[PDB]
């Protein structure tokens, strides 16, 4: 009723900001100027998830579509199954609750059906692998996610288990100062009703990218063969490296397209994975903002990270209009002392905050 | 050798009773805001004869007239607050058990223990004890030392027995001359002043802080074009306490006996009674008491009239008008649904990556001290980013840390607060959280007071102090029926905890809350007050709860294991609903009941487990729900004008006597004796 | 009887019989129905051998 | 008859809520 | 319908109960038992 | 003992089998602790399960030696504590309503 | 199919998915 | 005044409350509800299990 | 009816004011002795025992 916003920007964001604030926000003037203004199906069923795993919390839009009130509640949670709309993956249904998962009544188990692949969206594995540890070093133990069936565009069929039972207070707070030494180099790449020779082809690739290097470097295959191989055909690569030390992980994937080079496809992932690594700072563009909101719902205590210059860019801008805007809450940022780069050390006072929807 | 070992277990058993559980302090070093005092005790005793005194002696200065706080120094560090609270509000009693640090709790001696100094001792150990100091009172009236000495024994052994053991106490002799015995004056002075305290939970998690100055704003011509009725500006002078409030309009702080009134404007005023330390670096940087709404010097203030005696990215950033491109382009000199980045084309990639060492360039003791260690290690994190830069962070970012005068002026205000405000009582703000602002139903655990009479009743008024409000519900207290549902009650068990639910305003789990009947004066009576005590456990906005009900039936034919059962239904309908369930004869027997009949047309026959006597009463269990009365009242006691016989609802006992009506009940369900004969067979 | 308070040994208290059922005389409980089934089930076993 | 359809009528209203909600 | 409804629930819900029970108790034993057993073999040894 | 001296004192961590369907049973007066001297976990009985409501978390608690004497019907082996002391006042006195729990 | 040749895929699969005289 | 307002509508409340206590129970809050004492047919109309 | 009723009432009322009448004599308001000496659930005991 009180935080007012404009448009369409960052939707899933800015519910979740203010499921975590309780402050209750309008945004109103949604894609005004389209052939097809107002919601889409799958930000409707955005929201019907929101409402099925919260309690009390008052959802309407008006019947134009182009604003919508949102009172919060709770954050009840439990176990539910949820049947993504065909044009948007699972993962992008996911990240909102992955937001939401350490702070809840009843633990998260929650099964996802649909599609698990997009050049929009985080692949399944490509989730796991980056956010899990990123969240996790925050202070998660038990957040895992299962696959029973993996799908694929245009036809999905796959079936995603999200189970979460760490319940925290909040994440500990996190000094992160250094640049993590990179230990190895893993990934994996995935084939749905094509053939082992493609998985070959585009690990070859990969790996003749990977060459000029010299640490540990290994990618997996998973055929997903069978029953449970979802129904359109389709393949993807994810590629990640490890910093075991402090144990940091940076990542970039990508599908296969139709009528398209598997060893492209290798060395287009092996590319954005390297380009990523080299404008990262202790942290990756992608993850960014995960880590951001975790340390500012941490506890009433300043938290310091290491970022980038180039990391620095317009959806950095966007997430701290927002999140000052939601919070009341600014960040400052001193330069490292070091010269040969211009990184950025962010420091932000996580707010006074409970699980206080825990069972005690 | 034998010394050797005696002293080790000396020394492993006093390691083991020094150790205790680690929490935060958020402490302020700098400069630590002022202690607080509270003169506690029974009104015909003269805690104004001991205020007045007590305060001479350590300000070096005499005063008559006191009300409200008065701040004095003492120490090189120290400045303390001193709150008379009034022996008559209850709800006064509350709040300085919320707030208050050190507790001058004053007993008489002639009489002892009266029970409202005993009420404030529970409420403040039910809230977080503070440090709680005894003084006996005229011990000077006792006309035998042999009495004297006895009623002393006697008053430390029960104090000792009620706070920790070893709690002394100050005897007091009389008040001569609007004064009290100055080396025993001495003792206390010294003693407070050197006093040690604790971490508290409710101090350290909630910004708080006692208003010390009041003023109010608002036009006279609009005065008097309102006509009166218009809600007026309030402004507030004080000090901050516990938490760093934050520094921008925009936060809502709970005000006792007012509401919740929003943060409209604040700003920071250096004290006006500061610290030694501070004084001596002002000057070396360049080159006492104050109470505001109490006299001092010779001089009283009123509303207006007075009485006096005859004598750079980040704000490139933070800047709205700029869009984020014009900050970039600015600095180097979309949405986010997209989750991968933007990137560059293919081959420019390729080819700018074909070399890559730039890339490689990157590329490869106890445990209580332990976490004490944690907790030390982060707040001097904490101090050196502080101390890093001040315009924006101190100023905004820190918020407005504790121990800085502030002025907050507020709207929407009641004409009645502002008029019938009078300064003799206590008043307190406090931040409120998100959780203690969304409301919603409260599942606690409680019991009765122990010393207390009477039990308490399902749907039946009840005013509990609970995070900065206080205010009266309609609990229900259910008991889980040996953990598979939730039976409503309809009394408290008379000596255990039991679970309770209700609408009011939510608060974190794991919290202390503590209610009591009647708040007024005129109904005290002669009994004690405090009637509840528990803590606050989970939060919803929902819960299922369940009374039990059962259907009761009779049979009226019987043949061997079958039977018709007459009166558990009324209805064809009703009887195929429940039908295929299952029964219980009082006697004990089970049964299911299998089908509707015809020619009666409530009827029905069930199948038992032996041949059930026509002497029996079948019963069918059931559970109903019931919906939580949502009745809400902050009890807002300053607001009303004689600050005391505040009258929220009444309970049932009091409405039945004045509507004159009688209890209900159940004339068969009353018990009576039986005299089963002894029974032969044939 | 370790830790245990007598008012948690409380003593319920036994009810009557409805008072309705006038006619059909005294309610029976639990041991009422075990001295009646025993008796008949003593009356079975010698008239069944 | 009068009652008969007044019966009719209640055991279509809780007909209708106990077979519906 | 609500008849098996009703017994299929209820009948899963006492089953988990109990493997969470047994789970529970029995954890408790090996793991206490077996340290306290140890702790028991340390104090015949002097 | 559990090192040297006779009670040792430290943090109830969780009231393990809080849902024990039949009531005052071995695990229902079974919570655990953390032992700060050794910032480590472990198990310890309560007696009365009135006492176990009394007791909540995070909760100061101050341990000493169980002792059974010979063997009963359920009462669990292994289990080795008794709390005594809560949060600075202690059970005898709480479960026989003399005291208070303060904070 | 190397990874189809893989019995071992078995097990590795399922930790991929799941983390005298 | 606006809490000259606010108390109208808790007063108001106030004595709603009292007379909604003290009045007889619900039979379905009762307990031995029976055919004489309901209301006819409420089993079907409600819904308890 | 009416006479029982008021019966019944009027012996409320006796009962009520029969105990109001120990309302302190004084403004001032004694301890209780329950509170003042703090004996807890005890058990049933003997005068032996006492001796
Ligand atoms: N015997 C004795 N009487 C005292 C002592 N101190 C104060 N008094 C009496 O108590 C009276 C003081 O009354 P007040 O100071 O107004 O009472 P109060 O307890 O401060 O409560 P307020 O009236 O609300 O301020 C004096 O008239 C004294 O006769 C003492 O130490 N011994
Ligand atoms: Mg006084």
């Amino acid at each position: 009723k009180y935080t007012t916003f404009q448009g369409s920007q960052n939707f899933r964001l800015r519910i979740v900001l203010a499921t975590l604030s309780g402050k209750p926000i309008k945004i109103e003037k949604i894609r005004s100027g389209d052939l097809n203004p107002g919601l889409k199906d799958y930000e409707v069923s955005f929201l019907r998830l929101i409402e099925s795993v919260t309690n009390g919390s008052v959802i309407e839009i008006s019947y134009t579509g182009t604003t919508v009130i949102y009172r919060p509640g709770i954050i009840v949670g439990g176990a539910s199954t949820h049947i993504c709309p065909s044009s948007k993956p699972v993962g992008y249904f996911v990240e909102p609750m992955l937001y939401l998962a350490p702070f809840s009544k009843k633990k998260f188990s929650i099964l996802f059906k649909g599609i698990t692949a997009s050049h929009n969206d985080a692949g399944i594995e490509a989730i796991k692998w980056g956010l899990m540890p990123v969240m996790e070093k925050f202070g998660v133990r038990e957040c895992a996610l299962h696959t029973l069936k993996r799908g694929s565009p245009p036809l999905g069929g796959g079936e995603v288990h999200l189970v979460v039972d760490s319940l925290i207070a909040q994440p500990i707070t996190m000094h992160e100062i250094d640049r993590p030494i990179i230990s190895s180099i893993t990934g994996v790449a995935y084939s749905t009703r094509v053939s082992p020779s493609l998985v070959n082809r585009m690990i070859d690739g990969a790996k003749k990218v990977l060459k000029n290097l010299q640490c540990e470097v290994n990618i997996t295959a998973d055929v997903w063969r069978g029953e449970n191989s979802g129904k359109s055909p389709g393949w993807g690569i994810t590629l990640v490296a490890q910093s075991k030390q402090k144990g940091w992980s940076y990542f970039a994937e990508d599908i296969g397209d139709a009528g398209s080079i598997p060893e492209e496809l290798g060395e287009k992932v092996a590319c954005q994975l390297l380009e990523e690594i080299s404008k990262s700072a202790a942290v990756g563009r992608n993850q960014l903002p995960l880590a951001i909101v975790y340390m500012v719902i941490g506890k009433e205590d300043i938290g310091r990270l290491r970022i980038n210059k180039e990391q620095i860019d317009e959806r950095f801008i966007i997430l701290l209009r927002d999140i000052k805007k939601i919070f009341n809450t600014e960040v400052f940022l001193k330069p490292v002392d070091e010269a040969d780069n211009e990184d950025m050390i962010a420091t932000i006072k996580g707010i006074g905050f409970t699980n206080t929807s825990k069972k005690i | 050798p034998g010394k050797m070992a005696r002293t080790m277990q000396r020394s492993s058993d006093v390691n083991e009773r020094k150790l205790h559980v680690p929490m935060v302090d958020r402490t302020p070093e700098d400069d630590p805001p002022p202690f607080i005092v509270a003169v506690v005790g029974p009104p015909g005793t003269g805690k104004t004869t001991l205020i007045r005194s007590l305060v001479r002696r350590m300000t070096k200065s005499t005063l008559n007239d006191i009300q409200g706080p008065i701040t004095v120094v003492s120490g090189k560090h120290r400045r303390l607050t001193f709150l008379e609270c009034p022996a008559d509000d209850l709800n006064a009693m509350i709040d300085i058990a919320k707030i208050a640090d050190l507790v001058l709790l004053l007993i008489d001696g002639n009489f002892g223990f009266e029970m409202e100094t005993m009420e404030f001792l529970n409420i403040a150990q039910h809230h977080g004890m503070p440090r709680v100091l005894g003084v006996a009172t005229h011990l000077d009236l006792f006309k035998s030392q042999s009495t004297l000495r006895a009623s002393k024994k006697r008053l430390k052994h029960r104090f000792w027995t009620e706070v920790y053991q070893g709690a002394k106490l100050f005897y007091l002799s009389g008040v001569i001359n609007g004064r009290y015995p100055d080396r025993e004056i001495l003792n206390l002075s010294r003693f407070i002043s050197v006093m040690k305290f604790r971490p508290l939970k409710w101090r350290n998690e909630h910004p708080y802080m006692l208003a010390d100055r009041f003023t109010d704003l608002t036009h006279p011509e609009l005065i008097e074009t309102q006509g009166l009725q218009i809600d007026r500006k309030v402004a507030i002078y004080g000090y901050l306490h516990g938490t760093p409030l934050p520094s921008a309009p925009g936060t809502r702080v709970h005000i006792a006996g007012v509401g919740d009134f929003s943060v409209a404007q604040i700003e920071k005023l250096p004290d006006p009674c500061p610290t030694p330390f501070y004084q001596q670096k002002l000057d070396d940087f360049e080159r006492l008491i104050y109470a505001p709404m109490s006299d001092v010097g010779g001089v009283l203030m009123d509303k207006d009239a007075v009485y006096i005696d005859i004598g750079n990215i980040g704000k490139l950033i933070y800047m709205d008008n700029i869009s984020p491109e014009e900050c970039i382009r600015r600095w180097r000199g979309v949405d986010l649904e997209k989750f991968v980045p933007y990137f560059d084309t293919f081959e420019k990639l390729a080819k700018k990556w074909k070399s890559v060492d730039a890339i490689k360039e990157r590329f490869l003791d106890t445990w209580y001290e332990l976490q004490k260690a944690k907790i030390s290690k982060q707040l001097e994190i904490n101090n050196i980013e502080y101390q890093e830069m001040t315009p924006e962070q101190r100023q905004r970012i820190e918020g407005f840390k504790a121990g800085s005068y502030v002025r907050i002026v507020f709207e929407k205000v009641p004409m009645e607060f502002v008029k019938n405000f009078n300064p003799k009582f206590p008043i307190v703000m406090g931040g409120l959280l998100p959780t203690e602002i969304k409301f919603g139903i409260v599942k606690a655990r409680l019991r009765r007071h122990r010393w207390h009479k009477k039990i308490l009743k399902t749907n039946d008024p009840l005013v509990l102090s609970l995070g900065w409000r206080r205010f009266q519900t309609l609990p229900i207290y259910t008991t889980t029926d040996s953990r598979t549902r939730t039976r409503m009650l309809k009394y408290t068990p008379e000596h255990t905890y039991c679970n309770a639910a209700f609408y009011g305003p939510l608060c974190s789990p794991n919290t202390p809350f503590c209610g009591v009947q009647i708040v007024a004066n005129s109904d005290t009576g002669n009994g004690f007050r405090i009637a509840a005590t528990g803590i606050v456990e989970e939060i919803d906005v929902n819960i299922e709860i369940v009374k039990k009900l059962k259907l009761v039936g009779f049979p009226y034919k019987i043949f061997k294991n079958t039977a018709f059962i007459k009166d558990m239904f009324s209805s064809a309908m009703e009887v195929a609903r429940f039908e295929g369930a299952q029964i219980k004869t009082v006697s004990g027997i089970r049964g299911e009941i299998k089908r509707a009949l015809s020619k009666p047309e409530g009827h029905y026959r069930a199948a038992f487990e032996d041949k059930i006597l026509m002497s029996d009463i079948v019963i069918l269990r059931s559970w109903y729900p019931v919906r939580v009365k949502k009745f809400y009242n902050p009890v807002t006691s300053l607001l009303l004008k004689e600050k005391t016989e505040w009258k929220g609802l009444r309970l049932t006992g009091q409405i039945r006597a004045a509507m004159n009506l009688e209890t209900p009940s159940n004339p068969d369900s009353a018990y009576h004796k039986i005299e089963r004969v002894e029974r032969h067979f044939n | 009887a370790k830790l245990v308070h007598d008012v948690q040994k409380k003593q319920h208290r036994e009810r009557s019989q409805l008072t309705s059922r006038s006619r059909y005389g005294f309610l029976e409980k639990h041991k009422d129905y075990v001295k009646r089934a025993q008796d008949f089930h003593r009356k079975q076993s010698t008239l069944k051998v | 008859h009068t009652l008969a359809n007044n019966v009719e009528s209640k055991l279509r209203d809780d007909l209708e809520r106990l077979k519906k909600i | 319908f609500e008849a098996r409804q009703r017994i299929e629930e209820k009948n899963k819900e006492s089953s988990d109960y109990h493997a969470k029970m047994a789970h529970i108790v029995n954890t408790i034993n090996t793991e206490e038992g077996a340290e306290k057993n140890k702790y028991e073999r340390e104090r015949k040894l002097r | 003992p559990f090192g040297g001296s006779s009670h040792a004192k430290g943090i109830v961590l969780e009231k393990l089998g809080i849902e024990s369907k039949q009531p005052n049973s071995a695990i229902r007066k079974c919570v655990r602790v953390q032992l700060i001297k050794n910032g480590k976990k472990v198990t310890a009985f309560v007696p009365n399960d009135g006492c176990l409501n009394f007791v909540d978390e995070n909760d100061e608690v101050l341990l000493a030696g169980f002792g059974r004497k010979g063997k009963a019907k359920g009462d669990i082996p292994g289990v080795r504590f008794k709390v005594v002391k809560v949060s600075g006042v202690s059970l005898l006195a709480l479960w026989k309503e003399k005291k208070e729990k303060p904070r | 199919g190397p990874s189809d040749v893989y019995v071992p895929p078995s097990k590795k699969t399922q930790k991929l998915l799941r983390s005298n005289l | 005044s606006s809490f000259e307002k606010q108390q109208i509508e808790i007063r108001k409340q106030i004595e709603q409350l009292e007379n909604e206590a003290v009045a007889e129970k619900k039979w379905s809050l009762k307990g031995e509800v029976k055919a004489k004492d309901r209301p006819e047919d409420a089993l079907l109309t409600e819904e308890l299990e | 009816k009416e006479a029982h009723k008021n019966a019944v009432i009027a012996a409320r009322e006796g009962k009520l004011a029969e105990l109001a009448e120990n309302v302190s004599g004084d403004g001032k308001r004694a301890i209780n002795y329950q509170i003042l000496k703090n004996k807890g659930l005890t058990p049933k005991r003997n005068k032996d025992n006492r001796n």
